[PDB]
């Protein structure tokens, strides 16, 4: 259960930030952004910002906080 | 060509599975 | 129960009494080695890092005249002093100075600390206040200088650049 | 003069493993000096650098590396061997002493062997 | 290759380095 | 490594019964282990492997868009 709860509030979270990331991202993006894709949750948009290095940074410090708080948190 | 980042990203992911290994290796 | 991170339990094997304690160790490191060999390790790795951070920001307006016409770059620098025969004679005067200090003792099977809490090498010749908050404040200049000396190399690889052109005006 | 008994201890006796009044480290350090000196020659001459001009500086840093193998070896052995400690060489602290003068010396031994070589080459 | 320095320092790591400290590791294990 | 850790962690050490319980390791190790193994090796071959024999590129950037058949499903 333990588990299953700590799993279940990731994703809760996760997701929240999610929802409201594609919102406000709808509504405007940052111009040095060159956001060519006004669709957030395309594969055109999601691939131009792993080429940017923007998804390539949150992943460091999301992989660095996951295996050094997420795992000993858990 | 894979750039020198791509080698040191692969190193520290390898540097994890050590840890994890040796976590694991302790407790068997 | 951990200061630093309360969410997790205190590390057990760490203490208040030991310099720069936050109780932050969420990998639990102190469980799987000694703490007394990583409180060394890290004082050492600070006090090297520390000496390693004012080796660039002193050469950098100067370079020693009898070495003028090597490059200031780590690696460059590295290769130049190597070839010379510089590194070498460094290398063996760090290993005299590393089986001195620690008269022999120095595998982590051997090395003991009888009269000496971690750190405590026998080296104060000016006598200035050690047993009080100066070890906390011998950490936090270590440890801030090894994060320092990695932002410095890193920078140093990413656009060739010098530690203090870094800090005027310039983006990728 | 009996040669196998009288000749051999005596002799044997003078060495600085067994000689009365040596320090732990004293020891080490004539034993240390003895190696380090002629542990330079085979690879002065017959290592992969010799008909280089790095000939003599690779045979210094080889017996260096070697003797830190032997050193690291030494303090193994005193280790695994000693869980008492005391002043003696067969002890904890005694042969950590001799090992710490060993290194000093064939360090110091071998520096000295290549300063010869250079000043009468 | 493009970090051609990386193979001059692991080779020697696993190759006598790392070897020498498993050696005396398993060493001082296996006597005590 | 954290699958075989946990495993010998006591709350997810596996009961000697959960080891012997044959009908239910067949039914898992056929259908999932093999079966849909094979299913989803089908799905690589038939979306990225068999394009790739054909010039077409298909990876992660594109799968979604790029049907494997003109027909669809
Ligand atoms: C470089 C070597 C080094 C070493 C050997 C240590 C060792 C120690 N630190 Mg220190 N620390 C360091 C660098 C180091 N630190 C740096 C650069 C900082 C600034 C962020 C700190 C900030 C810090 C705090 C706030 C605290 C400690 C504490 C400690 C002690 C327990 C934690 C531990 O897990 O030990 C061993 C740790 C290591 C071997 C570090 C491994 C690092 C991994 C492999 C790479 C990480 C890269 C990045 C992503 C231990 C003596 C705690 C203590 O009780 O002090 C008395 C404590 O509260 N450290
Ligand atoms: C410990 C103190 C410390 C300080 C004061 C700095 C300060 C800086 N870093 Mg550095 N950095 C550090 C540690 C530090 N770093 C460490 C430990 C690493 C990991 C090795 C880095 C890796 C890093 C990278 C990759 C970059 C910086 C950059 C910078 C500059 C930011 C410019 C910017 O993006 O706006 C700034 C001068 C940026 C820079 O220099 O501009 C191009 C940059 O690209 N840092
Ligand atoms: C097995 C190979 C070997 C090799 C290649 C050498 C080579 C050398 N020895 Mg060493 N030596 C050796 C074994 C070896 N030794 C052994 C087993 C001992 C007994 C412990 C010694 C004891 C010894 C002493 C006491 C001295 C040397 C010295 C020398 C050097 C100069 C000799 C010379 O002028 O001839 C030139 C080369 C040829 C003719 C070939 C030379 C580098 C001398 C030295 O280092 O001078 C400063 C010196 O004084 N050796
Ligand atoms: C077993 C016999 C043998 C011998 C005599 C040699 C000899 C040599 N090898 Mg080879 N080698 C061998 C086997 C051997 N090898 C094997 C099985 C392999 C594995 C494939 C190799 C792989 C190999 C490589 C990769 C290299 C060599 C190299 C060498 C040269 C330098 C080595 C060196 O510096 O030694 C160091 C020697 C010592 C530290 C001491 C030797 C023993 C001393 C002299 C004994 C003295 C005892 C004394 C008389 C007692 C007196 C006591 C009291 C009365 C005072 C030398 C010509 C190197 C070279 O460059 O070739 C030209 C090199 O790069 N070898
Ligand atoms: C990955 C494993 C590995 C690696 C990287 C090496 C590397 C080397 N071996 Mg080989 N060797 C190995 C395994 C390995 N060995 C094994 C398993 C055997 C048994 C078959 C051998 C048998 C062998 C022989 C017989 C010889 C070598 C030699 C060499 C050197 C030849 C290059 C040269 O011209 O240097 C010339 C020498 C130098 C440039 C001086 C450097 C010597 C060291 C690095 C001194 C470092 C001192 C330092 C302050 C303290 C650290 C010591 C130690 C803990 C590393 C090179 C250092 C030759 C050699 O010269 O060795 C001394 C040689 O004769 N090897
Ligand atoms: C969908 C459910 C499922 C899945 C996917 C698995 C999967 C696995 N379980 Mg099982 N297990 C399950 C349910 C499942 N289990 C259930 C419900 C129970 C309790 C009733 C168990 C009880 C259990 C135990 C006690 C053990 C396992 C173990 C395993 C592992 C076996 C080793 C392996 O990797 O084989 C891989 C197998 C395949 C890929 C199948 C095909 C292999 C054949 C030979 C086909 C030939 C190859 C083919 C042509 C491909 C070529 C590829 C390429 C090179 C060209 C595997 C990961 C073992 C383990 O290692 O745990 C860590 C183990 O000890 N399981
Ligand atoms: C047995 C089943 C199987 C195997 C062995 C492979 C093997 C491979 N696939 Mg294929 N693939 C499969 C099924 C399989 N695939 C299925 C069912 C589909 C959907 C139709 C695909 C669609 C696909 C695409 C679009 C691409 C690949 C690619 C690849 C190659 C690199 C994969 C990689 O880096 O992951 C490393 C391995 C893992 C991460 C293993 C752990 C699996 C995790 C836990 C499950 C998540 C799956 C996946 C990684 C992420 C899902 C993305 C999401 C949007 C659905 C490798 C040859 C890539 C390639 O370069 O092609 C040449 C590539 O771009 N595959
Ligand atoms: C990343 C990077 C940055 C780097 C800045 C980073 C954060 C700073 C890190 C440096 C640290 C703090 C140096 C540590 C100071 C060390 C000094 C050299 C100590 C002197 C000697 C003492 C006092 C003790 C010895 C003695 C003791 C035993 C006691 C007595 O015996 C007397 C003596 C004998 C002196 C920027 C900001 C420049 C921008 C750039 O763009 C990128
Ligand atoms: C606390 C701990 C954490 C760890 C925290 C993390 C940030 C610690 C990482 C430490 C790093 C940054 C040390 C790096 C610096 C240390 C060394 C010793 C620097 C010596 C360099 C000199 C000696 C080179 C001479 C040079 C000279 C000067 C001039 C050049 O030209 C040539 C060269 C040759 C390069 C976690 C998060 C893992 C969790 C755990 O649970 C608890
Ligand atoms: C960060 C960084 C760095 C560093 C890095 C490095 C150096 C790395 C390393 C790495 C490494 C070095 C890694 C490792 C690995 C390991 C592993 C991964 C292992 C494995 C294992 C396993 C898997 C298993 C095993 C076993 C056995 C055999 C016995 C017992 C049991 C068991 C099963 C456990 C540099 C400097 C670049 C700079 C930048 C940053
Ligand atoms: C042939 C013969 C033989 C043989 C021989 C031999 C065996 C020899 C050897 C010899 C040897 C083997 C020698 C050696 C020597 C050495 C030396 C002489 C050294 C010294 C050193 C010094 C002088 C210094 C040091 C140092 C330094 C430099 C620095 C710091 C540290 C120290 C202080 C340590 C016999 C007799 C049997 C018989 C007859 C014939």
């Amino acid at each position: 259960l333990e588990w299953m709860r700590e799993a279940e509030v990731k994703h809760c979270r996760v997701a929240m930030l999610a929802v409201l990331g594609v919102i406000a991202q709808e509504f405007g993006t940052l111009d040095f952004y060159h956001a060519q894709s006004k669709l957030q949750l395309s594969p055109d948009l999601h691939n131009q910002f792993v080429q940017n290095g923007a998804l390539q940074q949150v992943l460091l410090f999301v992989c660095a906080w996951e295996f050094f708080v997420g795992l000993p948190a858990l | 060509m894979i750039t020198d980042n791509q080698v040191f990203v692969a190193l520290i992911m390898a540097l994890v599975c050590g840890y994890l290994a040796v976590k694991l290796a302790a407790q068997l | 129960q951990s200061p630093a991170m309360p969410f997790l339990s205190k590390p057990p094997n760490l203490s208040p009494d030991m310099p720069g304690y936050r109780g932050f160790d969420p990998l639990r490191l102190s469980d799987a080695f000694d703490v007394n060999w990583l409180l060394e390790g890290e004082v050492k790795n600070g006090r090297v890092a520390m000496l390693a951070c004012l080796h660039f920001f002193v050469t950098e307006y100067y370079q020693f005249p009898f070495y003028a016409g090597a490059p200031k770059l780590a690696a460059p620098a590295h290769d130049y002093f190597v070839k010379s025969g510089a590194m070498i004679q460094i290398l063996v005067f760090i290993g005299f100075l590393e089986m001195v200090l620690h008269r022999g003792k120095v595998l982590y099977s051997d090395m003991e600390w009888k009269g000496r809490k971690p750190g405590e090498l026998g080296f104060n010749p000016l006598n200035l206040p050690n047993d009080k908050a100066m070890k906390d404040r011998e950490i936090n200049n270590g440890r801030l200088a090894m994060l320092g000396f990695a932002g410095i190399i890193h920078g140093e690889f990413l656009n060739g650049k010098m530690p203090i052109e870094q800090i005027t005006n310039f983006q990728p | 003069p009996i040669n196998s008994s009288s000749l051999t201890r005596g002799y044997l006796a003078q060495l600085p493993i067994y000689r009365s009044g040596l320090s732990p480290f004293l020891r080490g350090l004539e034993i240390g000096m003895a190696h380090g000196y002629f542990l330079i020659g085979p690879f002065v001459e017959l290592g992969p650098l010799r008909n280089t001009e790095m000939k003599y500086l690779a045979g210094l840093l080889s017996a260096v590396g070697l003797v830190v193998i032997l050193t690291l070896g030494m303090l193994l052995y005193g280790y695994v061997s000693f869980t008492n400690d005391s002043q003696d060489v067969e002890s904890l602290e005694g042969w950590r002493q001799l090992a710490s003068g060993f290194l000093l010396g064939a360090v110091g031994g071998a520096g000295f062997a290549y300063l010869l070589i250079y000043s009468f080459i | 290759m493009s970090a051609s320095y990386l193979p001059s320092i692991l080779v020697p790591t696993v190759g006598l380095i790392l070897p020498f400290a498993t050696m005396a590791i398993l060493f001082v294990a296996i006597e005590k | 490594l954290l699958a075989g850790w946990l495993h010998i962690q006591p709350k997810f050490k596996p009961s000697l019964s959960w080891f012997k319980n044959n009908e239910s390791r067949l039914n898992h190790h056929l259908a999932g282990l093999f079966g849909v193994s094979s299913l989803a090796w089908t799905g690589h071959l038939v979306h990225v492997a068999i394009p790739a024999s054909r010039g077409q590129h298909v990876g992660w950037d594109n799968f979604i868009s790029v049907a494997p058949h003109p027909a669809g499903l």
